[PDB]
């Protein structure tokens, strides 16, 4: 009925605000990106610092893992993405084409494509093997805040400050669905549900919404947290109870019951906006990370 | 960009 997440570790090392944290698909690692231009890798279970990956010329807004846990991609203010060999820390490829900050990135499940979103209002799709841009989508009329592939990589969902969430056919680059709200708040984050049937979209009016995008139907609204300013990550937690997990501008991590929408836990400890949270693929572990007053990542563990 | 307010 309610989880009992407790703080296990606080991970310090970044020298500016942290921007995103992501667990490796194999569950061994956490990767973090920062405005400090660095990616850092941490042990998921003991919180032990592992290595720093460097090479971007400006801050990084996002990082994402390949399905084999062997590669990372990062999205930077320097207008590029970089693909990294996790093992060696070496930059394999630099993906060039965006004309403004790259804000968000993700690999497909097959890990042969990367999708990116940028302040240049486009979504791009890249070949992992060659580093070539395969498609540029004129996706939105304002910065693209999030991009995510579904369970088999056949669709991309994008979100933007323009107030829209769009679903795209990966192979053709065609927009299959636009979700709209008559009051048109900026959409600050989106991702598919693990089963691929739903999208979870954050808007800058302190709400998260679960949509059946095929039917154009909003099914659940999660409220009570603070989110009017930043592009904060949200998550489905499915290892124990079925929850929704998000950061918040009141410095807390919020956890809701997915079905009932009840807040079941708030995690206190950070001293700035919790910009990013991530859920461990197999264990009931959450990672959270915070902005400039804080600069730390925390690891939390629950029995359910 | 993510760590500042741009909206």
């Amino acid at each position: 009925v309610k989880p009992n997440y407790a703080l296990k570790f606080t991970l310090a090392g970044h020298t500016k605000a942290v921007s995103s944290v992501k667990f490796s698909p194999n569950g061994e690692w956490l990767a973090s990106s920062s405005a400090d231009k660095l990616i850092k890798i941490w042990g998921a279970y003991d919180g032990k610092f592992e290595k720093t990956i460097s090479g971007h010329k400006l801050g990084i807004s996002d990082v994402a893992w390949s399905s084999d846990s062997n590669l990372l991609v990062s999205a930077s203010d320097d207008k590029t993405l970089k693909i990294w060999d996790v093992s060696s820390g070496k930059c394999l490829k630099t993906l060039k084409g965006h004309s403004n900050y790259v804000f968000c990135c993700n690999f497909n499940p097959q890990s042969n494509l990367i999708v990116s979103g940028s302040f240049d209002e486009s979504v791009r799709i890249w070949d992992v093997k060659t580093g070539k841009c395969l498609k540029t989508l004129p996706a939105h009329s304002d910065p693209v805040s999030a991009v995510h592939f579904n369970r088999d990589g056949s669709l991309i969902v994008s979100s933007s400050y323009d107030g829209l969430c769009r679903i795209w056919d990966t192979a053709s680059g065609q927009c299959l669905k636009t979700l709209i709200d008559d009051d048109n708040p900026p959409v600050s984050f989106v991702k598919f549900s693990p089963n691929g049937k739903y999208i979870l979209a954050a808007t800058l009016d302190n709400t998260l919404k679960l949509w059946d995008y095929s039917k154009g139907k909003c099914l659940k609204t999660y409220t009570g947290h603070k989110n009017e300013k930043y592009c904060i990550f949200a998550n489905f937690s499915v290892t124990g109870g079925k929850w929704i997990v998000s950061g918040s501008e009141d410095n807390l991590v919020y956890i809701w019951n997915l079905q009932t929408k009840e807040i079941v836990q708030k995690l206190q400890g950070h001293t700035d906006v919790v910009i990013s949270t991530a859920c461990h693929p197999t264990e009931n572990i959450i990672a959270s990370a915070a902005l400039e007053n804080d600069k730390t990542i925390k690891l939390w563990k629950s029995d359910c | 960009a993510r760590t500042k307010q741009t909206a």
